[PDB]
DNA sequence: CGCCCGCTTCGGGGCAACCCTGCGTCTAATACAAATCCGGCAATGGAGTCAAGACCAGGTTCG
DNA sequence: CGAACCTGGTCTTGACTCCATTGCCGGATTTGTATTAGACTGGCAGGGTTGCCCCGAAGCGGGCG
């Protein structure tokens, strides 16, 4: 049955979710909030910069600047080797 | 009810499903014969795979693709209609098919007995004509309207009949006028009188044709009138033209239909209580076949009345559909699709139903609609059970389709597979090799396999130590085999037991746990002392390795199933970890004694002293390391570390000569001192020659008087010493060591001359063929034994071929006779003896014809081996299937009854000689009464284990008969009690309160059946447990008195004269091939015989000894007859393993008087249930039932159980399941068979409630310690 | 050597959340024989008038909104097959001839 | 003294449950209508993107 | 100690722009139904094996004469 559960990828997914939660907790509150609401990490709905700037009360461009800053922050070897080993 | 099923269960109630429940389980009506799209490979709408009906194929996605998130859950799309959920709901959602016309179930119509035919009291060959549209039936009648209008109706009948009469009178008058004109035109002209008579006879034949045509019309009208008078319901009207003539006249006075709707209407207008009370009255006031048929129908009538069922569900109006994941259409690599063979049956049902609907909406003549309904009925029948009615519906290549019922019955059903067992994860196998350095609780392991078994453990451990960042890099590190994984593997392997297993698993010691340790190479190293338990040699056998996972499984494998905890048999109590083939030879050479070897002690004291003494075994070991002392020479050591025997201890020290300091001299060899140093300190000195039976006695005494760990360490020490001295023993084989007897040839010539005289006497004609065959067989048997005797007395004692035999290591003497000496007689293919015989031996080399003669017996032995192991497996299955529900429940049932044991009857001189069969019959049993000697003191009180020394004390006091407790007389209702079972043979202590003694007994009986080399073989056991009638059925008497022995012509007529005034019982057909029973001398005429004395020789059927000598004596006969078989091979089975099985035979009683409480004659119900209601029904209805003990075999008693789920797995899974479905039989899940099936915890061992709910908490004194 | 199979269905791996879902309404549908069924539709979604029920027959909505009742035609009759091949004068000819035949068979 | 008549006993038949002595190619299109795919512009409108550019706040340098 | 500056996130606004979302329309393909006028009018798996249960002749003994 090639469409079955491999039973190592499932626990790998759970461990990856836990490491992702810890890595996003190593950032600030607002940064983790805007990344989670950008990528739908908590409910499964990818909101846009309009909705993030609505829930935080700022422009869409400020949200985009914060998102680019956080994406540059996550693109570090020290911050991201443990996530690099998951792919 | 329960649809979530969270592991709490009490009952599994089956029942007959109705149309409302069928259309209430379903999630939608499937209405198209389509499965999948041929181009896009998606399920069609309203088809057999439809995502609206059964659910979504992809996880959390609708069909049109609008919703794809988990946030939309539990809702249904507006367009496509698929409820968004998981893709595992296609495993469980069912659908239904709406039939256009009703259809009977095939199960309640085409069985024996037919339940529809019994419920309606109609013959099955008429029911088949009704439901297959071959004959009409009368679904209703109106007796009152015919009753008050029959005068006018017969008046109109008379009017029509008289109109036919007047018409035929006019026809006869017209023919009379025409014949008068023929006569007047014939006799007026010149005509031939012969032709005139022919003309007159033609007119007469015309009017006779008129009159018998009219007679036939009147017979038709009176026949339809006779049938209209005898119009009763449930009447068949064959050939349909009488029916069509009977409809248009008086259609308003009766109705008649045809088929399943007619059967449904017949069941609809049916009262059950009326025929119920009618059958009650008939069985009250009947005799003969009528009462028997009314009983067999009252069975199913009261079955439908007593439960809350209804007979409406035997006709069917909606057919359910099994979910499509159980009948998947999976594609392979390359688009070769794979259907599941039920989709064709479902497609045929859907097609014929849709065609019938179209035909009914169109409007067609009756032939087409009846043919279509017949085809619909046969399609549903082929769906439920193919091949039941006539020829099966087949597929491509004349292969019959696996129908819906074929998933259950047969060898390939769900039940037989689910009892056959599943396949497991965390397992492995390899070839096995000997492990002669391991300790007894160890086993080797190929490290490349142990790295595969323990992969999650080693992954967690090398994540915990920082060698990888997650489990993904850890898994790749395991797969590349980086060199740190070996140390991590050793760390996780240490103290974690594994299971080992060799198929076939014959008995309880076929699975034994071990502690692993890493071993190079690729073969499993096995300890060389468990080969006797595993029945494994190293010729290429393979063993499976499993792996316990949880803490409960690890504790069970570490405590219950350890190798060093299981030394003794579960069957007889003898040890299985005893030394064998090599180490027995080693200890025999090490402990034997040679007269006059080097350094032997002589006391000859002339000029010089004795020079045989040694101050210590260390000094003796030095003097043997130097080439002076041989190991087997007799010396006199001064021992200070071994306990002396009882005589020397009582002589030298009296009370307790505690040898850790004491000194004493002993005349032995050095070898027996080196042997006795292996034994423990408290064990006394032995000073014997270690034959195998001597080692058996030593290890039995060690197992009886010591803990288990001392026995395990002593067995390991004995293995090491036995191997190390087996190498130095010098047991080789050369052809200069296979010595021939010197005077063989003169012996052969003398018996050849005797055979020549016998052959010449046959050649004279003084005797037939068979007599000279018997004479030659006797002569050559004598010659074989003479040559064997001369060879036995020719050999020395230090010959290896006689040392290996006489030390009990392996082999017997007959193989040495066939090696050197003479082979002897050789059998035929049939079993006769070839009278030639072989006069050579395998040292001398045979010739061509002698080899060709030997091959017959060799091949017969091989085929016998194959057949015998198959039959032993089947018998083990039957015994386990019977006695699986006999488990120990209480500690003491506190009865007073008990069996009696013979236990060493005396001599004519008066001396109590010990009976040979004590250790199987009387040992390990608990005394039910006390033991008094000559009205003196009570030697052994009630409630003692009856080991060795109290049996020796009873024999010393001089008592023989003792009343002991056993499981035949136990008084608990659910299983046996612990005191009645006595000592468990595997431990030596009392049995526990959770043991499954039934399976232990069944395996102990069925295991040594392969060694039963033969009516005296394994069929003799099988015909005893089945309680069949034997072949050589010698009769038994019924009363005392002298016999009227009469030997008639070619068969005997044995009559018995009774002792008192009674009838003379005559036994009719006793053939002369049977023999007179010899007892006390041969049988004579007028022999005053006993009550149940066996008349001829042979074996009495146990049914007759039950009816004559009651229930106690048949248990004595059934055990002793089976135990006579196993003693022929020297196989020791304790009698409590057989007494468990015989207990299961006599549990039920027959009913001859029903009394007044819900009973029927011929029924066999439980003794514990028949008496318990009779305790209560004697008040308020005091008509007690009349019971009598019956003896039924194992195959019969296994079927009549209280759980339908266990009895479904046995035999006729169709028949077991249908009558359980009628009676609405609920299951209780109490046997350990059903709990295996549903995956619940079994009610034995660590599964009963005394052990499963132990609360564990640290002691409050030690709680404050940290 | 080994042969593999695959049902045509994707298998995901997520968390079965019970708390935060998309909210949804419930509507009742009514069949012909008094059967009622409740179907959970999504919020931002049109509620269709008719809906094929679990029972298998088509069931309308329990609140009266009057959709298009039939909007169909009968397919074809044997009378249509007769009428598309012959004229009513020929039909009346056969009818009058059959009426005279039943007349001469009944009372004539 | 003989004679009927159901009761029991065995035979034969009948039937229910499993394997292989089991395990074929077929007129041939037309006519038409409805449904559906799909290919390609043709309105977008919201969402992302660049860039300027202002907003002070507290180190940082200089007076 | 006071002023100028550098650079920190912080936030607005104007402009660009880009790609999904319907939407229409024309055509291509794909699937479903109706129609063909010499006359033609009742077939094939299949048996064989093994074992067990249910009814019919038949002695036959007891009631009957
Ligand atoms: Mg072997
Ligand atoms: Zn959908
Ligand atoms: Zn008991």
């Amino acid at each position: 049955d090639s469409e079955a559960v491999v039973a190592v990828d499932a626990v790998s997914f759970t461990l990856l979710q836990d490491q992702l939660q810890s890595v996003l907790d190593t950032l600030s509150e607002r940064e983790a909030g805007v990344v989670r609401l950008r990528f739908g990490l908590t409910d499964g709905q990818p909101r846009t910069l309009d909705e993030i700037g609505q829930v935080y009360g700022v422009t869409r461009e400020r949200i985009r600047q914060i998102e680019s800053k956080t994406m540059s922050k996550l693109r570090h070897p020290s911050r991201s080797q443990v996530l690099r080993d998951y792919l | 009810g329960a649809m979530l099923d969270v592991n709490f269960f009490d009952e599994l109630r089956i029942g007959l499903a109705t149309a409302e429940d069928i259309r209430q389980w379903s999630y939608g009506e499937v209405k198209k014969p389509e499965t999948i799209n041929y181009r896009t490979l998606k399920p069609e709408k309203d088809g057999l795979f439809c995502e609206k009906i059964f659910g979504p194929t992809r996880d959390w996605e609708c069909y049109c693709g609008k919703y794809k998130r988990v946030r939309f859950k539990g809702i249904i799309c507006e367009r496509c209609g698929v409820e968004v959920t998981r893709a595992k709901v296609r495993r469980e959602r069912m659908g239904h098919i709406e039939l256009a016309a009703p259809v009977t179930h095939i199960w309640y119509f085409k069985g024996v007995p037919s339940r529809l035919g019994y419920l309606l009291d109609l013959a099955p060959k008429d029911l088949e004509k009704i439901i297959y549209f071959a004959a009409y039936v009368i679904t209703s009648v109106d007796e009152e309207m015919r009753h008050n209008e029959l005068s006018t109706l017969e008046a109109e009948m008379a009017v029509e009949r008289k109109a036919v009469e007047d018409q035929r009178d006019g026809e006869l008058e017209a023919r009379a006028q025409k014949l008068e004109a023929d006569l007047a035109e014939l006799e007026a002209e010149g005509a031939k009188a012969d032709a005139r008579r022919k003309v007159r006879d033609g007119g007469e034949r015309e009017m006779r044709q008129i009159r018998d045509r009219a007679q036939r019309e009147l017979d038709r009208l009176e026949d339809i009138w006779s049938t209209f008078t005898k119009l009763a319901p449930k009447q068949l009207i064959v050939d349909e033209n009488l029916y069509r003539e009977l409809v248009d006249r008086y259609g308003e006075y009766f109705t008649g239909a045809m088929g399943a709707e007619s059967i449904q209407k017949l069941i609809e207008n049916f009262d059950i209580d009326a025929e119920a009370e009618s059958l009650r009255d008939v069985i009250r006031n009947g005799k003969g076949q009528k009462k028997l048929r009314a009983l067999k129908r009252l069975k199913v009538v009261a079955a439908f009345q007593q439960s809350g069922n209804s007979p409406m569900g035997m006709v069917l109006d909606a057919v359910p559909v099994i979910p499509p994941e159980l009948r998947p259409m999976v594609q392979l690599d390359g688009g070769r699709f794979a259907t599941s063979d039920l989709n064709d049956l479902y497609r045929r049902v859907i097609n014929r139903n849709n065609r019938l609907k179209r035909l009914i909406d169109l409007g067609a003549p009756e032939i087409i609609v009846n043919n279509e309904k017949r085809m619909l009925q046969e399609s549903v029948d082929a769906l439920f059970d193919n091949g039941r009615r006539g020829r099966p519906v087949t597929g491509p290549g004349n292969r019959p389709l696996k129908s819906l019922s074929d998933l259950l019955k047969g060898k390939q059903g769900r039940f037989r597979q689910n009892l056959l067992g599943k396949r497991v994860d965390y397992s492995g196998r390899s070839v096995i090799v000997v492990g002669p350095q391991l300790k007894l609780h160890q086993c080797g392991l190929p490290k490349l396999m142990a790295l595969e078994l323990f992969k999650p453990f080693v992954m967690k451990r090398l994540v915990d130590l920082n060698h990888a960042q997650n489990i993904k890099s850890a898994k790749r590190m395991v797969e590349r085999q980086r060199p740190q994984v070996w140390d991590v593997l050793e760390e996780v392997i240490a103290e974690h037991p594994v299971l080992l297993n060799r198929a076939p698993t014959l008995h309880r010691l076929g699975i034994q746990a071990f502690e692993p340790m890493l071993v190079e190479g690729k073969a499993i190293q096995l300890h060389p002392l468990v080969c006797e338990a595993f029945n494994a040699d190293f010729d290429g056998d393979q063993m499976a390795v499993h792996l316990p996972l949880s803490a409960e499984a690890q504790a069970e494998a570490r405590i219950l199933m350890l190798s060093s905890n299981n030394i003794l048999s579960p069957a007889s109590g003898r040890p299985l970890a005893m030394p064998r083939l090599d180490m027995v030879t080693g200890l025999y050479y090490l402990t034997t004694e040679v007269p006059g070897d080097t350094g032997e002690y002589q006391p000859a004291s002339g000029d010089h002293p004795e020079t045989g003494v040694y101050s210590s075994p260390a000094e003796a070991i030095m003097a043997a390391d130097r080439g002076v002392l041989s190991v087997r020479a007799k010396i006199k050591v001064r021992l200070t570390q071994l306990r002396p025997p009882v005589e020397i201890e009582a002589e030298l020290f009296g009370h307790s000569g505690w040898q850790p300091g004491d000194a004493w001299m002993a005349e032995t060899t050095l070898g027996r001192v080196m042997f006795n140093e292996l034994l423990p300190l408290g064990y006394p000195f032995v000073n014997k020659q270690m034959h195998k039976k001597v080692q058996a006695a030593i290890i039995n005494d060690l197992a009886e008087r010591y803990p288990m760990i001392v026995v395990a360490q002593t067995v390991d020490k004995l293995k090491d010493a036995g191997f190390y001295w087996a190498t130095r023993s010098g047991v080789t084989v050369s052809m200069a060591d296979v010595l021939v007897p010197p005077r063989k040839k003169e012996i052969l010539d003398h018996y050849e001359e005797r055979a020549d005289k016998v052959e010449k006497q046959f050649q004279r004609g003084a005797l037939n063929h068979d007599e000279r065959n018997e004479a030659l067989v006797e002569i050559w048997k004598e010659a074989t034994d003479e040559v064997g005797q001369a060879l036995r007395e020719h050999y020395p004692d230090d010959n290896p071929i006689i040392t290996i035999v006489d030390s009990g290591a392996t082999g017997n003497f007959t193989q040495t006779r066939t090696l050197a000496g003479m082979k002897g007689l050789v059998t035929n293919p049939k079993g006769e003896f070839i009278p030639r015989p072989v006069k050579s031996s395998f040292r001398e080399g045979l010739t061509v014809l002698e080899y060709f003669i030997n091959t017959h017996g060799a091949r017969k032995g091989l085929a016998d081996t194959a057949l015998r192991t198959a039959d032993s497996g089947y018998l083990t299955r039957r015994l386990v299937d019977v006695s699986q529900d006999v488990i120990v429940r209480e500690h003491d049932c506190q009865t007073e009854r008990g069996i009696v044991v013979e236990l060493a009857e005396r001599a004519p001189d008066g001396t109590l000689i010990r009976d040979p069969y004590i250790e199987t019959s009387a040992y390990a049993r608990t005394l039910g009464t006390d033991a008094v000697d000559e009205a003196g003191n009570v030697i052994v009180e009630r409630g003692q284990d009856l080991g060795d020394p109290e049996i020796d004390a009873l024999l010393a006091a001089g008592i023989t008969q003792v009343k002991v407790r056993s499981v035949l007389t136990c008084a608990t209702s659910t299983g046996v009690c612990a005191t009645c079972y006595g000592r468990s043979m595997a431990t030596g202590k009392l049995v526990d309160i959770g043991e499954a003694v039934g399976i232990v007994a069944a395996q102990s009986i069925g295991e040594p059946g392969t060694q039963l080399t033969m009516t005296g073989g394994l069929p003799r056991v099988q015909e005893l447990f089945e309680a069949r009638v034997p072949r050589g059925k010698a009769p038994i008497a019924d009363v005392t008195g002298r016999v009227r022995l009469e030997d008639g012509e070619r068969f005997y007529k044995i009559t018995i004269v009774p002792d008192d005034g009674g009838e003379e019982v005559v036994y009719d057909k006793i053939s002369k091939r049977q023999r007179l029973r010899v007892f006390k001398r041969v049988l004579s005429d007028g022999d005053h015989v006993e009550v149940g004395q066996q008349l001829m020789e042979g074996s009495a059927d146990p049914h007759e000894v039950l009816r004559v000598q009651g229930p106690r004596e048949v248990q004595i006969h059934l055990v002793r007859e089976v135990q006579e078989v196993y003693r022929a091979q020297g196989v020791s089975i304790h009698d409590k393993h057989i007494e468990v099985i015989v207990r299961q035979m006599l549990r039920r009683v027959t009913i001859i008087d029903s009394g007044s409480t819900e009973f029927l004659p011929g029924s066999l119900i439980d003794r514990a249930e028949f008496e318990a209601e009779n305790r209560r029904v004697v008040a308020e209805g005091g008509e007690p039932a009349a019971g009598r003990p019956v003896l039924m075999g194992i195959t019969k008693a296994s079927l009549a159980t209280d759980s339908w789920l266990s009895a479904a797995s046995f035999q006729e899974t169709t028949r077991v399941l249908t009558d359980a479905a009628i009676n609405c039989r609920s299951d209780k899940l109490n046997g350990l068979k059903e709990n295996v099936i549903i995956g619940k915890l079994i009610p034995a061992g660590t599964g009963i409630n005394r052990y499963r709910n132990i609360a564990v908490q640290p002691t409050e004194e030690a709680r404050a310690a940290a | 050597r080994v042969l593999r199979g695959s049902r045509l269905g994707a298998v995901s791996y997520e968390t079965d959340r019970n708390h935060d879902l998309a909210p949804r309404q419930i509507a009742r549908y009514r069949t012909d024989n008094g059967e009622e069924f409740e179907v959970p539709f999504a919020d931002d979604a049109e509620i269709p008038g008719t809906w094929l029920c679990r029972n298998g027959m088509e069931g309308t909505l329990i609140e009266g909104d009057l959709p298009e009742p039939k909007k169909v035609k009968p397919p074809r009759t044997h009378w249509d097959m007769l009428l598309e091949r012959r004229s009513i004068e020929e039909l009346e000819e056969l009818l009058k001839e059959r009426l005279e035949l039943i007349r001469s068979r009944r009372r004539g």
